[PDB]
RNA sequence: GAUGGUGGCCAUGGAAGUCGGAAUCCGCUAAGGAGUGUGUAACAACUCACCUGCCGAAUCAACUAGCCCUGAAAAUGGAUG
C-alpha cells in the first residue's frame, strides 16, 4: 500500500501552524517529525510558498518538492527577504534575463503538461508580468521577440 | 475580431483539408475540455483534431468543391456537435488508440446517467465527520476502524437517471465515477470512401 | 399600424373531431366533448380542407393589442385538443415541517378536506368545480392528482387548494408549508 | 426536518420572487418592471432578500 | 461544453476569482474574461461573458417627441354649465 498526499509549506521555516496533524494523523504516522524534515529539506527557498508531495508508505514517507512556475521565478528574482517585521508592498522589482527562463521552462516541461519550448517560454513570460518584474521591458516588448527574432531551441 | 476570426478559420480549414486526404468525422459530444485537451496534447504528433461551427464547415466544403469534387459525401454527415480529426499514419491504429484513450469523467449534477452506476459495500477512508451526506441519501451505514463502513450495495441511479447534487458529491467523495465519455466517431473518409 | 392580415393554423389529430358553430368551438374526442365560446374576441375561424386536418384563425386590420389575440386562440384550441385526446393530470405535493397534512377525498373527488394544516383544528373544505376528479395517488407518501379536460378548471382547482393552504401573520420565508403544484402532466402519454 | 426538493418547491412559490420598490408588489423571478399600474410600472426592483 | 501555466503578484488570521490596491498575459484552443454574480470561516459547488448542438428570417440597443397612467392628500353633497 502506497499513499501520496499533497501539502503546502512556507519554505525552509518549520511550520508553526499545525497542519501536518490533520493529514498524517489518520494513518498514525508521526507528523511532527515529518514537518520539520520537509522544512529542512526545502531549505533554500526560506521565504516563498512551496508545495510538497509526500510518498508515504506503511513504514516511512519520502519528501520531494513539486515545482511551481511562480515559486521558480520568485527565487530567480533574488532579493533580500523580509523578516518577521513583515511590512507592506514587497512588490518585486528586477530584470531577469532570458537565459535562465529556458532552464526554468525545462522544469516546467519535466512533468509534461504544456506545449513545446516556444510555448512554455511564452506562458512563463506571462508569469513575469504576473509577478511584476520586466525582462528589460514588458511583454508588449517581449512579444515581438517570438516573432522573427527568437532565441529559443 | 469576428470578421478576421472567420477568415483565418476559413484559411485554416482549407489548409488542413489540403494535406489530409483521410479523416474521421468525430462527434465530440459530452466530452470535457480537460479530456479533450489532454487527448489532443498527447496525440498532437500523430493527428490533429479540429472543431468548429458546422454551418461554417459545410460552406467551406461547398466553397472548395470547385477544386475537390469528392467532398459532397461529407455534407450530409455534418450535423450535431461533430468535428474532424486528420491523420496520415494508418487506417485503424488511431481508431483503436481513440477507443483506448477514453477517460472516465466526473458525475455532474443535472446530466442524465448513461449506464449502471452503483456502489459496493466497503470500508472507505472518509471518516466520521462526513456522515451528513450519507444521511441525506438515507443509506444505512456503520462506522468501524475510524472510517465509514457500507453495509450493502445499492443501485442509487439506474440507466438514464437525472444526477442530483447529493449523489454527485457522494460520488466525488468516494472517488468513483463510472461516467466515461470519449470519441463516438461515426464515419471514416478515405479518398472517397465511407467506413463504419 | 394596422396589419392587413394575420393568420395562424392549428393541426388536428385524426382521432379527434372539431367543429365550429359561428365563433364558438366544440371538440369531440375519446375522453369526451368539450366546448368553448369566443364571442368576445372578434376573429375569423375556418375549418379549411376536407377531413378537418387544419383550423385557421385570422384577423384583418387589427392593432398590436388585438393581433396578440390571434395566437392565444391557437393555444386555447391546441390545449383543449390535448385535454380531450389525452387529458390533463396535475400532480401536487403536500409540504410540511412538523404537522402532517391529512387530506381526505369525499364525494368521489368533488370535495377535498384538509386537516392538521400547521396543527390548527380548522378543517378546510374545498369544492372542485365540475369536470375534474381528485385522488390521493399511490406509490408516494403525500401527493394529490387532479384529472380533467380543461386546463382552466383543473388549474383553478389546484389554485383553490393551494391558496387555501396558506400561512398568514407569519414569515412565509421560513414557514414553507402548504400543498404546492409540483408537476404539470398528462393523463395519457403519447 | 424537510426534504430539500420539497423545500425548493415551496421556495419557488414563496421565496424566489422580485419585489417592486414602490408599492411592494410580488412579481415573478424573471421580471423587468412591476405589473401594478398603481406604482406606474416602475423599473427598479429588488431580489427579495432570503432568510439568514 | 465553459481548461492548464496558476491557488499569478502586494496581499492576510484564514483569501483557490468571487472581502481589497495596482497587473490583467501565453499554450490547447471552435471557447473560456488572472473573470459578471450566488454562496464558502475557505475550499468545493451553482452561475454569467465566450464557444458549440436543434428550429430557421429577420433582431437588439440608447435617445426623442404625441395621447394616456403613477406621481396627485381637506374638510355641508358638486360640477368640461
Ligand atoms: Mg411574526
Ligand atoms: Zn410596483
Amino acid at each position: 500500500e502506497i499513499k501520496v498526499v499533497y501539502l503546502r509549506c512556507t519554505g525552509g521555516e518549520v511550520g508553526a501552524t499545525s497542519a501536518l496533524a490533520p493529514k498524517i494523523g489518520p494513518l498514525g504516522l508521526s507528523p511532527k517529525k515529518v514537518g520539520d524534515d520537509i522544512a529542512k529539506a526545502t531549505g533554500d527557498w526560506k521565504g516563498l510558498r512551496i508545495t510538497v508531495k509526500l510518498t508515504i508508505q506503511n513504514r516511512q514517507a519520502q519528501i520531494e518538492v513539486v515545482p511551481s512556475a511562480s515559486a521558480l521565478i520568485i527565487k530567480a528574482l533574488k532579493e533580500p527577504p523580509r523578516d518577521r517585521k513583515k511590512q507592506k508592498n514587497i512588490k518585486h522589482s528586477g530584470n531577469i534575463t532570458f537565459d535562465e527562463i529556458v532552464n526554468i521552462a525545462r522544469q516546467m516541461r519535466h512533468r509534461s503538461l504544456a506545449r513545446e519550448l516556444s510555448g512554455t517560454i511564452k506562458e512563463i513570460l506571462g508569469t513575469a508580468q504576473s509577478v511584476g518584474c520586466n525582462v528589460d521591458g514588458r511583454h508588449p516588448h517581449d512579444i515581438i521577440d517570438d516573432i522573427n527574432s527568437g532565441a529559443v531551441e | 475580431d469576428r470578421a478576421t476570426w472567420k477568415s483565418n478559420y476559413f484559411l485554416k480549414i482549407i489548409q488542413l483539408l489540403d494535406d489530409y486526404p483521410k479523416c474521421f468525422i468525430v462527434g465530440a459530444d459530452n466530452v470535457g475540455s480537460k479530456q479533450m485537451q489532454q487527448i489532443r496534447m498527447s496525440l498532437r504528433g500523430k493527428a490533429v483534431v479540429l472543431m468548429g461551427k458546422n454551418t461554417m464547415m459545410r460552406k467551406a466544403i461547398r466553397g472548395h468543391l470547385e477544386n475537390n469534387p469528392a467532398l459532397e459525401k461529407l455534407l450530409p454527415h455534418i450535423r450535431g456537435n461533430v468535428g474532424f480529426v486528420f491523420t496520415k499514419e494508418d487506417l485503424t491504429e488511431i481508431r483503436d488508440m481513440l477507443l483506448a484513450n477514453k477517460v472516465p469523467a466526473a458525475a455532474r449534477a443535472g446530466a442524465i446517467a448513461p449506464c449502471e452506476v452503483t456502489v459496493p459495500a466497503q470500508n472507505t477512508g472518509l471518516g466520521p465527520e462526513k456522515t451528513s451526506f450519507f444521511q441525506a441519501l438515507g443509506i444505512t451505514t456503520k462506522i468501524s476502524r475510524g472510517t465509514i463502513e457500507i453495509l450493502s450495495d445499492v443501485q442509487l441511479i439506474k440507466t438514464g437517471d437525472k444526477v442530483g447534487a447529493s449523489e454527485a458529491t457522494l460520488l466525488n467523495m468516494l472517488n468513483i465515477s463510472p461516467f466515461s465519455f470519449g470519441l463516438i466517431i461515426q464515419q471514416v473518409f478515405d479518398n472517397g470512401s465511407i467506413y463504419n | 399600424m394596422k396589419t392587413i392580415l394575420s393568420n395562424q393554423t392549428v393541426d388536428i389529430p385524426e382521432n379527434v373531431d372539431i367543429s365550429l358553430k359561428g365563433r364558438t368551438v366544440i371538440v369531440k374526442g375519446p375522453r369526451g366533448t368539450l366546448r368553448r365560446d369566443f364571442n368576445h374576441i372578434n376573429v375569423e375561424l375556418s375549418l379549411l380542407g376536407k377531413k378537418k386536418k387544419r383550423l385557421r384563425v385570422d384577423k384583418w386590420w387589427g392593432n398590436r393589442k388585438e393581433l396578440a389575440t390571434v395566437r392565444t386562440i391557437c393555444s386555447h384550441v391546441q390545449n383543449m385538443i390535448k385535454g380531450v385526446t389525452l387529458g390533463f393530470r396535475y400532480k401536487m405535493r403536500s409540504v410540511y415541517a412538523h404537522f402532517p397534512i391529512n387530506v381526505v377525498i369525499q364525494e368521489n373527488g368533488s370535495l377535498v378536506e384538509i386537516r392538521n394544516f400547521l396543527g390548527e383544528k380548522y378543517i378546510r373544505r374545498v369544492r372542485m368545480r365540475p369536470g375534474v376528479a381528485c385522488s390521493v395517488s399511490q406509490a408516494q407518501k403525500d401527493e394529490l392528482v387532479l384529472e380533467g379536460n380543461d386546463i382552466e378548471l383543473v388549474s383553478n382547482s389546484a389554485a383553490l387548494i393551494q391558496q387555501a393552504t396558506t400561512v398568514k401573520n407569519k414569515d412565509i420565508r421560513k414557514f414553507l408549508d402548504g400543498i404546492y403544484v409540483s408537476e404539470k402532466g398528462t393523463v395519457q402519454q403519447a | 426536518i424537510i426534504e430539500p426538493s420539497l423545500r425548493q418547491l415551496a421556495q419557488k412559490y414563496n421565496c424566489d420572487k422580485m419585489i417592486c420598490r414602490k408599492c411592494y408588489a410580488r412579481l415573478h423571478p424573471r421580471a423587468v418592471n412591476c405589473r401594478k399600474k398603481k406604482c406606474g410600472h416602475t423599473n427598479n426592483l429588488r431580489p427579495k432578500k432570503k432568510v439568514k
